[PDB]
């Protein structure tokens, strides 16, 4: 049975990441894996709110758009809103009752909070650019393409939650529920957990980035720059989320946490693959749905499909998977100006700056060293 | 082919023809190296559909060329530029060859695009001669960012229909002809030609108001407006009206609002009680954001207040993203004013006492005028138990200020004592109490009681810059400065003033700000860097030459055309030179002797005077440097191929002379820290009449804990104070966000 | 003064009610706002208001007029606003209330309106602004020299003017803004007060008044379409919207 | 069965607070209860990090303290660390699979994140005031005087989670698992959720404020100033969380959200009161354990017990419970310086005028 606080004094530097003793005391002075500590620190320093970006010009630029471009922008915003609404609640339910180290638990909670901020920001953009947002938010759960591009994540989450509840409630073995035989296997639970993590990786690493490219193409045409700043701030945290999922998957494949997980993942060099191929195909369908009434300068169906294949290859190489597409280059190199902020110098008196950290100061002041200072 | 059909500009429909696109690309590719037309065609043809407009084809090829700008093939920066030129000409005259200058001027004046006076002050023959001066081939020397800024910001255009009316050479020649319109007919055209050759060849950089409004019938080109707000409802209303009137006319605003009494302060002896400065700050912010800057960009303003203000803890956090609408004003920048006393309280670990400015008579005036009186009054009032005050820890206040400056990057510092002791103006008569939006302008101001009150004084500064990357010798600054000064001075007699107080200030002081651009390129060409301190002597010599030649030009202009009306209020009238009131600590880091005869200049200034109160001020040149493809101001470039982002585009800018000088450049995030840059800034401030837009840059990955230490921030602040740095501009931080998507 | 003293009837003080007396103490009778002690009674307040109002009257009929007005007011037959009762007979001369300010389609007019709003809210006076003449978003300025960013930024400026002297940012500032129904931005102005929008497109602390006439009502009745114009693009339509209905119909049809 | 994304486009403005259709999309432009949106906005407007507070002098101040004051400080820190280590994860696990309105879901997520920030701050303080933070963290679990409270607090969460799992797995009714009969009832699960929410309210309303008083009493002595600076922000966030859970309990009790939870609240009038008085007694016994081998200049057993009684009276009145102690003013005033339209139009208007 799951317990919020476990009365056994375990050593948390020797516990597995998942399927161990549930965490009791939240400590941050020592981590089994420091990568999650760094991710939490970076996410905290990356704090932001949509209210800090002036979006007055975004209304004017949106109302002057042709119908087809408005359709593209609003469809990407609606999909992102729904998926980040899902991503706000899903880690806390699927992953929290399975995590057995404090660092991963805190990272999952911080990641969920970041997704709530992202959903608020998408809603903020929609409220700003649309004079009646009720007509837009109501066409989200009923949109056919949005549903077709979203079930392949909630399904895996639901399966993981279902058999996690079964495991926490019955234990390993064969049991009889209402006369039906239910088998609870920790191997199957580990397999579902790996599959769900691989689905979340695919989502946050490919689908959200396709939507990001769609939103950034408008800013490349000197249109809707404040929404672009908001989306760039979102992508800044999305990089951290995909890095965290990638590390979670790679630590379960090398066997450094559980020797069984390595062979379980080896039994998934087709399933995990098939899932990524299906996600790429779903993105191709989404790209066809976006550019149905027309295309836009710098972005059409062919370019977005090429980018889908490129990013799928790039993010599948990072999790030890074969490349399902031709090894090519980036068809839209300008996206690199929206995800790498090292050489980006924005005009601060015209547009907002997206390169600020919150509370990244050591705060230690020694008055003795400052006293010996001649002004 | 694919049997595609395009929509022509005249509304007709034609068949696709790739040969025409290839011909245009080849036209734009003349004389370029490591540029392939095939790649542009490959990235452009995939986006062509049925019924595509030819204008969209041009935009597609321009964008495809611009996306190829990189360190391996920097020459694309020209191919994406000429293409963008090709489109502008077709958008301006319906063809490539521009018309005759006189016909263009007449046609533009008819429809009201240009000022009528151009057709009255110049005859047809003079227009033909200026047309002879013109060389449109110089349009091929622009970079992609330069052309994008010209198209989106500077070229005369309809802001509603998007139609462009002029090219860049017409812009330059008409600015030159319109500045020197009132000059004697014998030497007028020679001055016009010399100024046009200076600007078109990128020797002198002009700011946005001048580059976008000199030929226009709206005649206001002061880039910087300084307004002082008084502790009065009438003063607040007048400040709001002046802000609205001047933002709409191509001007940024620096509001000194440190005189407004604190929250809870009695009004009329107790009949009413003050509700705080926050609602008035919100009023100022809405005044700034109501209009645009002449239909070019959004308005911006900076608020100034002393550190010892009773509400300083509330004002410090006004910018961060961690509040609500009732306690945050996030769309205006802020400047904290500090003197030696606060720094000493921080050093000794004592407490800082905050008073309402209305409750301490004389403290606010002595804050800027003289510091002995300020210390006496501050000590007296700290021991007075009948005065409303609040005591805070100096380390706590400074920590809060630096926390907010790091988190928002836009909490600027002004050392008021340095702004007055090392000032061209006399603190007793004309003290400096504030700065401009970008913290480079330091001019006297007087509060206004009405938008038409004549007792007030609004400070106006018109700017220009020297391209240090276009001068081969410092002696070349002799002529250019003259031109610059002359042009700017003529602008002062050409401009219109919506607020009479601004006219009073501009005609009384005639202040100009001439800075520099391409300083990083200059250092790299001389084989020096910011960090190691090798540039100290070179910076000393360069800025000594700049200040000497600006002063000489102003002195000649004064002895030819009369001295400045309020020249008696400046320290120059008493023989005091910038080489006299500089901070002595600068002697420990620079050993370079003066090369020019400053004694003869001092005697000449005493005898005749200066036409202008101020001449030097280092602006950031965020937008104006892009025209000449120059590093902005004195800031090192962030990358070899940097990205300039604005509402007018995301643009890839290559550092000048990247092929032969990439190893000699020092990029911003390759700097050990801030010591060398601050030393260079202090050496500059030794000679500059006004402040310098000095940035502090911190990368938290350079420290063991991954966090910038508060000790380092305070040490850098104290170091900037020690070397005489008047003001600190943006604090830039390396967030470390990197999700690289390069080829596999 | 002796004649006024014999005109005074202090028995009328026993005609008030408890809420009446509480309001009288709170805002009517002169008092010290620190020590909280009062100095005058209701009858003195009424008689002195009557005397001060009729001070510049001929001395043949001044006393009878003062007596009649005091009898009318003390009997609760004529009621006058709280600022009159708190200011008249006192050294102040600010007898505030509500002010109607019209704003033209000019930057000078906008600045003057904002200054007047600031000067009148500090006296705790309600504001009625007519900002319906401001041209719509996208209208040319100086023949295309600038792009108009709409009425919303100026409405926000007016709102901050109203709240400039308000405690906590937004507390006792009250204003009502008027615009015609046929304004080109009417769809974006009607939703200025609901929470479905962001701060950048919402002005929630000011009330709004939509101006309608016969043509809008008859188009609603017939189920036709209402056409919205920028007031600067239709010469004479804004003036005819109030003055001449037949002329407005002719101009609207044209 | 719980689903992360429910495909039915329900109307979230009429859904119950709990036990309705699981939330699918988050709505910020409209809320059934705006109080949670205001709470989320306030929490985001109070965002802080432990690294913004200087705690350098705290080590020197702690090293100069007497043994019995050091004991009090470290026991208070251990109690706070355990409480917020529980409160970090517990709302995200117990409440998330039960919420059916987006605003409450977002508030719960933000609240859990803020509790994680509190835990990080406690770790920061412990690491900055003690030579090795192990002798405290590994002592938290085994400390006899804290584990009883740990069980008493986590039991409600665990029972709620277990019943929620059976409800989502089997649904309402009588089922057979491994030959034993399990009765899953929505009334029983509603009672469990109400009891858990009351336990959370008692935790963040009473248990944390005693420790706040102990931490602030050192501040009134000009000792451990950075710790006090951190605890001030923690107390602000606590007040926010307490307001949120108080609103949750009040809206469940009023019956305006669920016509069945009113009965459950009425039948908890004895169990909820017992839980609150048990929490108050536990805090009094913790105060006893704190000052055993000595006492502090401004804090002792007596006045701290009076403060516990005062704070629990005030926080028990707020959720409609009978006061269990005599009315008494705040014994430590210094702590107050540290804390619906149908849119249809016919063609009958043509014949109006
Ligand atoms: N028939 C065509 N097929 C393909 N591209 C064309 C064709 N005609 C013009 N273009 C391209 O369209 C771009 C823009 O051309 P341009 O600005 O001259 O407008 P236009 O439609 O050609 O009208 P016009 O030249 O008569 O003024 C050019 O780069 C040009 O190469
Ligand atoms: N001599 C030139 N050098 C550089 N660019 C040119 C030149 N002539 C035209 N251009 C540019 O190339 C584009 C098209 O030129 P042009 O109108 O002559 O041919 P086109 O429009 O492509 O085909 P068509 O002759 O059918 O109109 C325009 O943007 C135009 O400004
Ligand atoms: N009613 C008000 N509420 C809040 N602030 C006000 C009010 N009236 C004026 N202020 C502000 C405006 C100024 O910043 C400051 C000073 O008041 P002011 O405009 O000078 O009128 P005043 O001259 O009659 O009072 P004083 O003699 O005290 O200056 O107080
Ligand atoms: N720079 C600006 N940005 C946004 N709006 C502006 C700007 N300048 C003026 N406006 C608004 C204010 C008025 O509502 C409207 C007209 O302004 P106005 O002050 O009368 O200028 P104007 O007379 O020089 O040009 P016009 O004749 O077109 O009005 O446009
Ligand atoms: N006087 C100023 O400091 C402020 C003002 N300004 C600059 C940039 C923006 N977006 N708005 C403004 O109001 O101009 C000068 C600053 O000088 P520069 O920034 O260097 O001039 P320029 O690059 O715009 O041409
Ligand atoms: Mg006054
Ligand atoms: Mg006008």
């Amino acid at each position: 049975a799951y317990t919020t606080f476990s009365q056994t004094k375990n050593d948390q530097l020797k516990e597995p990441m998942f399927f161990g003793q549930p965490v009791n005391v939240a400590r941050y002075d020592q981590q089994k894996y420091d990568i999650f500590e760094k991710l939490i620190e970076k996410q905290l320093s990356f704090f932001w709110r949509p209210e800090e970006v002036d979006v007055s010009r975004d209304r004017i630029d949106y109302q002057a758009l042709p119908e087809h471009e408005k359709h593209i922008f609003i469809s990407n915003l609606k999909y992102q809103t729904l998926l980040d609404s899902i991503q706000g609640r899903s880690p806390n339910v699927a992953l929290l009752p399975l995590i057995s180290i404090p660092e991963l638990e805190t990272w999952v909670e911080t990641w969920a909070f970041s997704e709530t901020i992202h959903s608020r920001s998408y809603t903020h953009i929609i409220r700003n650019i649309v004079n009646d947002p009720s007509v837009v938010f109501d066409d989200i759960v009923t949109n056919e393409q949005i549903q077709k591009r979203a079930e392949g994540i909630s399904s895996y989450y639901d399966e993981l939650i279902e058999m996690t509840s079964y495991w926490h409630l019955l234990g390993e073995g064969t049991h009889t529920v209402n006369g039906k035989t239910v088998t609870v296997s920790l191997r199957e639970l580990k397999k579902k957990l790996y599959l769900c993590l691989m689905s979340v990786n695919a989502l946050e690493a490919i689908r959200f980035y396709v939507s990001f490219a769609c939103s950034f193409a408008f800013a490349e045409r000197e249109l809707m720059e404040g929404n672009a700043k908001i989306i760039r701030l979102i992508a800044r945290d999305e990089a951290l989320h995909l890095t965290g999922t990638q590390h979670m998957l790679n630590l379960l494949r090398s066997g450094a946490d559980d020797p069984e997980m390595a062979e379980i993942a080896e039994e998934c060099k087709q399933e995990c693959y098939d899932l990524f191929v299906q996600a790429a195909q779903q993105e191709k369908d989404w790209a066809d749905y976006l550019f149905r009434d027309g295309s836009m300068i710098g972005l059409n169906k062919d370019i977005l499909c090429q980018y889908v294949e490129y990013i799928t290859n790039i993010r599948m190489q990072a999790v030890g998977l074969d490349l399902p597409f031709q090894t090519r280059s980036n068809p839209i190199p300008w996206i690199n100006t929206w995800l790498v902020s090292d050489n980006v110098q924005v005009a601060p008196q015209e547009v907002e700056v997206s390169s600020y950290l919150v509370g990244q100061i050591d705060s230690e002041v020694d008055t003795d060293d400052l006293s010996n200072f001649q002004l | 082919n694919q049997n595609l059909l395009v929509t022509k500009r005249d509304g007709s429909t034609e068949r696709i023809n790739l040969d025409k696109i290839h011909r245009v690309l080849d036209w734009a590719a003349e004389g370029l190296h490591n540029v392939s037309i095939s790649q542009v065609e490959l990235r452009s043809h995939i986006q062509f559909y049925d019924g595509i407009k030819t204008s969209d084809i041009h935009e597609t090829i321009i964008k495809a060329a611009a996306d190829l700008i990189s360190r391996d093939a920097p020459d694309y920066q020209y191919l994406a530029a000429r293409l963008a030129i090709f489109h502008l000409r077709k958008k301006a005259y319906g063809q490539f060859e521009p018309p005759a200058l006189y016909d263009h001027v007449v046609k533009m004046v008819e429809m009201g695009k240009y000022d009528n006076h151009l057709l009255e002050d110049y005859t047809e023959e003079e227009f033909k001669q200026m047309d002879t001066f013109i060389d449109h081939d110089r349009d091929m020397t622009f970079s992609y960012a330069a052309v994008k800024q010209l198209e989106g910001k500077y070229l005369v255009q309809n802001r509603v229909t998007g139609e462009i009316y002029e090219s860049a050479q017409f812009l330059y020649i008409l600015v030159a002809a319109c500045l020197f319109s009132n000059y004697p007919r014998e030497t007028r055209l020679q001055y016009v030609k010399r100024f046009y050759d200076a600007v078109s060849t990128f020797k002198i950089s002009l700011p946005t108001p001048i580059m976008s409004g000199v030929r226009t019938p709206t005649r206001q080109f002061s880039s910087c407006v300084l307004i002082e707000c008084g502790d009065s409802l009438d003063s607040i209303n007048a400040t709001s009206s002046a802000i609205v009137k001047y933002v709409s006319q191509r001007a940024g605003i620096g509001i000194n609002a440190g005189r407004i009494r604190a929250l809870g302060s009695p009004i009329r002896g107790g009949e009413a009680f003050h509700t705080g400065c926050i609602p008035f700050y919100k009023h100022f912010q809405t005044a700034v954001k109501s209009c645009s800057q002449g239909g070019v960009r959004g308005g911006a303003a900076t608020l100034f207040y002393p550190m010892w203000h009773l509400e300083v803890e509330s004002l410090l956090v006004l910018k961060n993203n961690r509040g609500v609408e009732g306690n945050r004003v996030r769309h205006m920048d802020y400047g904290v004013q500090i003197n030696k006393l606060m720094y000493t309280r921080l050093l000794k670990g004592e407490d800082i006492t905050l008073f309402s400015p209305s409750d301490v008579p004389g403290l606010y005036d002595a804050f800027f005028a003289d510091q002995e009186e300020f210390e006496r009054l501050y000590t007296k009032y700290e021991k007075d138990d009948s005065i409303r005050k609040q005591r805070v820890k100096a380390v706590e206040l400074f920590s809060l200020m630096m926390q907010e400056r790091a988190s928002t990057g836009r909490i600027y510092i002004q050392n008021v004592d340095h702004c007055n002791t090392h000032s061209p103006f006399d603190p007793a008569i004309a003290p400096v109490r504030q700065s401009n939006l970008c913290l480079e302008i330091a001019l006297p101001t007087k509060p206004l009681n009405d938008v038409n009150d004549e007792n007030g004084e609004i400070a106006l500064c018109t700017l220009s810059a020297f391209n240090l990357g276009a001068i081969n010798n410092l002696d070349e600054l002799e002529e250019l400065a003259i031109l610059a000064v002359r042009a700017l001075d003529a602008l002062l007699d050409y401009q219109d003033y919506p607020i009479p107080a601004a006219k009073r200030g501009a005609m009384g002081r005639r202040t100009l700000g001439i800075g520099v651009i391409n300083f990083a390129y200059y250092l790299a060409k001389h084989g020096k860097r910011y960090s190691d301190g090798s540039a100290n002597n070179l910076t000393h010599k360069t800025f000594e030459a700049i200040q000497y030649y600006l002063l000489k030009a102003s002195n000649e202009l004064a002895k030819e055309q009369g001295a400045c009306p309020w020249f008696n209020e400046t320290t120059y009238a008493k023989g005091i030179l910038p080489i006299d009131t500089y901070k002595k600590d600068l002697d420990t880091i620079a050993n370079e002797p003066l090369h020019y005869d400053w004694e003869a200049l001092r005697e000449s200034i005493k005898t005749h005077g200066l036409r202008n109160s101020t001449l030097s001020a280092l602006m950031p040149s965020e937008t104006s440097s892009q025209i000449s493809n120059a590093t902005n101001g004195i800031e090192p470039p962030r990358g070899y191929v940097s990205i300039k982002a604005s509402k007018d585009g995301i643009l890839r800018q290559v550092v000048p002379d990247y092929e032969h000088l990439h190893d000699a450049y020092e990029l911003l995030w390759e700097m050990p820290g801030n010591d060398g840059y601050l030393q260079l800034v202090g050496i500059m401030q030794k000679f500059i009449d006004q402040s310098i837009s000095a940035n502090t840059n911190y990368d938290p990955s350079r420290f063991p804990s991954g966090k910038v230490p508060m000790q380092q921030l305070l040490k850098d602040l104290l170091t900037a104070y020690k070397f005489g740095v008047k003001t600190l501009y943006y604090q830039n931080t390396r967030d470390g966000a990197e999700d690289a998507q390069d080829d596999l």
